[PDB]
């Protein structure tokens, strides 16, 4: 009642269930389907599924960790953006916020009313996240590697010289498993990895 | 009744504003300005700044930017709203905001 | 300390809900005052 | 007096009488006439700059006072009320189970 | 020869020319700047006042009624609230009926322009107005007043505005 | 209309019977005479007081805040005698009017009603004291099924967009009246001054109606447009550009 | 028991009575009398009584509504003045609060134990409220009629130049139906309408 989780049936249920998918009216009012709040939500099952991911998806454990960290950092950085404005953040923080926006806009949202997003297989999901976090690691590497240099890297330099990679990253959700096989989707995602590697190598 | 501006600066900065019409004696024959000759001790400058900010007739103090770096302790200790202080540039001197006290108070400053 | 200690009754429940609407209103108005003053202050800094 | 806060500023005012009127009469009075205008224009800008500063310092205080009231409501007054109301709802259920 | 407007309008190029032929020498040959429009801005009297209150120049009023008739006035000053009447003898009312018609000052009284809290009005002659508009710029009235000896201008003495614009010279 | 009148001093078990009696008639009319019935229940709080009395007559122990434990099932047994049905044109709508005790929606009468009914409409002492009739506050009101009552082929196709934008302009206008209290009128932007004028005109023309004035949905949407038309076209952000090009031109 | 109408006997009464006169501890404690809270109280008989007022007191229904409108605006204005101070109020709101104090203290208020107030006949009562709301309409009009003019009327100018009128308005309660005929009281209240109009003509 009123969203108060301390209510006995809700509180007892949340005391027992190992996963809570915190759907949130605020995300639905923004049309952010599927409208799952990633701060309120939790899962206890990671420790078991880590065996399956280690066997079949060995890159995923880093990726899941980094994604949650980026989102948690953006929630803290948004208070600094309110206090002193976005332009006042450090370059590492700005690129973290921009990638967190990419995750929020083109990973965490999913247009289930349309064929490309009606379902999203795990091979597609891990592949999309592998690229977004590879972009994060290389972008943040280029920033931190050029700290105290004359020719310092920043998100604006990346957006100007290689903004095609951000466009491609947002475009990756539109791949459809019914048209193109998972091997072809994975090969296109591997080409975006090569494209961004060559783009970052072109700067530092 | 109106307030008066006061000046701490070199001979040219004082002379410039005096011709700008700034100069007034208080009825006690004390001026509203200090000419900083190179021989002037920083304590005499600071005493002048303290006298000017604590005076009731003075409403603004202009401090030449190089003096503001020398008297910086008392200048940053001064925090009243009415007796405003302007750190100002000049012909052989640093830029218009070199460690400016107001821009250091500001949250949105870069 | 932690609570106002009005004694539990349907009266006191209603009085606390009335105080909550008063306090949430007071927060929202004083937050609007702070936002307007913050905007003018940022405008003044730019000027 | 915007948003109920008094902000101090200065108006530039001029007494007409030039105390330096005859300076450089024999020589330089052309350039000195340009100079007294240029430093009067410098002062007029500086009095506006000082009015920004007097406003700025007064806004900085008024924001801090307002945010202390907002935070006192958000972290003291509302939490006392919400905990008082949760205690009331609990003890009202205690009276209901006793009855 | 015919004037250029800064944007599209309620008027055709033939209407623009027919009005431009009547301009006084302070504004002849100037391009026309949009001050207010129900096609571009909020449909209300306060918006028309606010958009005009920063001006210090003559204006052209244009109206289309719900019966598609076009009418308005040239006026020597911006529209605003007014305690008394204001404006001068170059002020006139006009219509397309379908031919263009103009109603210059009669000389009978100085009752050119007024603005109430809840209406805009032009002319005088007792309870009569040469134009009147409500606080929404929705209802309006128009009848012969001794300031201009004007026709009805709208299709009916009482009318509803479809759209309204104000233009100035710059 | 079929009208049932249980008076305040009529015997309390006849008040328990009255909704069952009325709904039995509405079920006959709707599901056998194919009618579209609307059932209006004029104060479920006085029925809830009758449950409490008939419960005490059985010597049942009082439940939550003195009402019977089964009050939820009894309200459902009233309220769920409603809906369309397969293979029949007829239907029963219901509008249970409900005097919230102590002005508090947390009370078990409105609480259990809110679990069963698809939405609520709130009548507000603030609008009533402002002499706005009907004093229906459109903000905390929510018709849970309005999105499936209206639109193309059901009303005019603009309706969903017009209602969302009227909600935004009223909500923003209330927020601006709360800002005008703080900043003083000269500090308001032109946009804020439009939303404050929308609030004045929306209460005086949309919400204000009077007790014998009947407005079709079309006359209401026309009033909706003649109010929204106060804004510049670009400010109507909750309405699609297609709907604006069809209905914003007056 | 608590003075709260949430009690089961008041609650069961309010579901039946058509008129309720909620005597309020806040008004009783400030010794405002008769202490009847004008926001909590109601009378559902107004519908039936409008056929009497629109026959014996044809001016009253517009006055009754505008009186409640003033008293409700004062409940908003008083709250914002407590939260942020009065300096932000527009001149219309200052006048609304001033006439709300005239109504609240010199119409709505009544003393139970003094010959001025032992009984206030309806001809006196409507005549009083007519004058106060005629002052409200004319005072608010005078401001709005001189907004955007070269000189503007304000609540401070009104408080000066209408001072004798404000004292006369507050004094209307002292007319005595035992010593003064109803025609005399009505004639004095008609003179107050003329006095107000002529005093506002000195400002406008």
């Amino acid at each position: 009642p009123g969203g108060d989780f301390s209510d006995p049936v809700t509180s007892a249920t949340l005391g027992i269930v190992q996963v809570f998918w915190g759907l949130d009216k605020k995300l639905a009012q923004r049309k952010h389907f599927p409208s799952v709040n990633w701060l309120i939500s939790y899962s206890k099952y990671m420790r078991a599924l880590d065996e399956y991911y280690d066997k079949h998806f060995t890159e995923f454990v880093p990726l899941r960790t980094k994604a949650k960290e980026i989102l948690q950092e953006e929630e803290d950085l948004a208070e600094i953006v309110q206090l002193v404005g976005k332009a006042s953040l450090a370059e590492t923080d700005k690129i973290t916020l921009e990638v967190a926006k990419l995750i929020k806009d083109d990973f965490l949202q999913q247009n289930g009313y349309t064929p490309y997003d009606r379902f999203c297989p795990f091979y597609k999901t891990v592949g999309m996240l592998s690229n977004m976090i590879s972009f994060y690691d290389m972008a943040r590497r280029a920033v931190e590697t050029t700290a105290q240099s004359d020719n310092k890297i920043t998100w604006s330099i990346i957006r100007e010289h290689m903004g095609e990679i951000l466009y491609k990253l947002s475009s990756m959700k539109f791949k459809d498993p019914v048209k193109d096989g998972e091997a072809k989707i994975k090969a296109d995602y591997a080409q975006l990895l090569e494209d961004m590697q060559n783009a970052f190598r072109s700067l530092e | 009744r109106g307030k008066l501006i006061a000046v701490i600066g070199d001979e040219d900065t004082v002379t410039g504003f005096l011709l700008g019409g700034i100069g007034e004696l208080n009825k006690n024959r004390h001026p509203n300005f200090l000419v900083v000759e190179k021989d002037t001790t920083i304590n005499e400058i600071e005493d002048t700044f303290r006298q000017f900010l604590n005076r009731d007739d003075i409403g603004i103090i202009l401090i030449n930017q190089y003096i503001a770096e020398m008297v910086r302790h008392a200048l940053d200790a001064h925090q009243r709203s009415i007796p405003a202080v302007l750190e100002i540039p000049s012909k052989e001197h640093p830029y218009d905001a070199a460690k400016d006290s107001i821009l250091r108070r500001a949250k949105g400053m870069f | 300390k932690d609570r106002i200690e009005i004694f539990p009754s349907r009266m006191a429940q209603t009085i606390m809900k009335a105080r909550l609407k008063g306090a949430q209103t007071g927060r929202n108005l004083l937050k609007k005052k702070s936002d307007a003053l913050t905007l003018r202050f940022r405008q003044i800094l730019k000027k | 007096n915007v948003a109920g806060v008094t902000l101090p500023v200065f108006e530039h005012y001029h007494e007409g009488t030039d105390s330096y009127e005859l300076t450089g009469l024999a020589r330089g009075g052309e350039q000195l006439a340009k100079l007294k205008r240029n430093y009067a224009k410098a002062v007029e800008l500086l009095v506006e700059l000082a009015s920004l500063q007097t406003s700025f310092v007064t806004l900085d205080e008024a924001i801090k006072i307002t945010n202390r009231r907002v935070n006192a409501i958000e972290h003291v007054i509302i939490p006392r009320i919400e905990r008082t109301l949760a205690y009331i709802i609990t003890e009202l259920d205690e009276r209901e189970r006793e009855e | 020869l015919p004037i250029l407007q800064s944007h599209s309008a309620l008027l055709e190029n033939m209407h623009i020319e027919q009005l431009a032929r009547r301009l006084p020498a302070r504004v002849q040959g100037y391009p026309w700047r949009l001050a207010y429009s129900t096609l571009e801005h909020g449909t209300s009297l306060k918006t028309l006042y606010r958009k005009s209150a920063s001006l210090d120049s003559p204006v052209l009023l244009v109206i289309k009624d719900m019966d598609n008739q076009i009418f308005g006035a040239y006026a020597t000053h911006p529209f605003r609230f007014s305690d008394h009447y204001y404006g001068t003898g170059e002020t006139f009312l006009y219509t397309f009926s379908p031919n263009f018609k103009v109603f210059k000052w009669s000389g009978e009284n100085s009752y050119f322009i007024n603005g109430d809290i809840s209406s805009l009005e032009l002319g005088g002659g007792g309870g009569r107005f040469g134009l009147w508009l409500d606080a929404d710029l929705y209802h309006g009235r128009s009848n012969s007043c001794s300031t201009f000896n004007n026709d009805i201008l709208s299709k009916k003495e009482d009318f509803i505005v479809q759209d309204l614009e104000v233009w100035t010279f710059e | 209309v079929c009208l049932f009148l249980n008076l305040a001093n009529d015997p309390t078990i006849e008040r328990i019977i009255t909704p069952r009696l009325a709904l039995t008639t509405a079920e006959f009319l709707a599901y056998q005479c194919e009618k579209h019935v609307l059932v209006i229940l004029t104060d479920m709080s006085s029925y809830a007081e009758a449950l409490r009395e008939v419960s005490a007559a059985r010597e049942e122990v009082p439940g939550r805040r003195g009402f019977p434990g089964y009050m939820y099932t009894d309200l459902a047994t009233i309220y769920e005698r409603a809906g369309r049905v397969e293979g029949r044109n007829g239907s029963i709508t219901q509008i249970p009017i409900l005097t919230m005790p102590n002005d508090d929606i947390t009370h078990p009468i409105p609480d259990l009603t809110g679990y069963i009914t698809e939405g609520q409409i709130y009548v507000d002492r603030q609008l009533h004291n402002r002499q706005i009739y009907p004093p229906i506050n459109v903000l905390p009101s929510l018709s849970r099924l309005m999105k499936s009552a209206i639109g193309e082929g059901m009303t005019r196709k603009d309706h969903a967009d017009v209602s969302n934008q009227l909600y935004a302009c009223y909500a923003i206008g209330k927020d601006v009246q709360a800002m005008k209290a703080v900043v003083g009128e000269e500090a308001l932007t032109s946009d804020d001054l439009l939303y404050l004028e929308f609030l004045q005109k929306f209460e005086k023309n949309f919400i204000t109606q009077g007790p014998y004035e009947n407005r079709t949905v079309y006359e209401t949407l026309d009033i909706g447009w003649q109010l929204l038309r106060i804004f510049p076209k670009e400010m109507l952000k909750r309405i699609p550009q297609s709907t604006l090009s069809e209905f914003y031109p007056r």
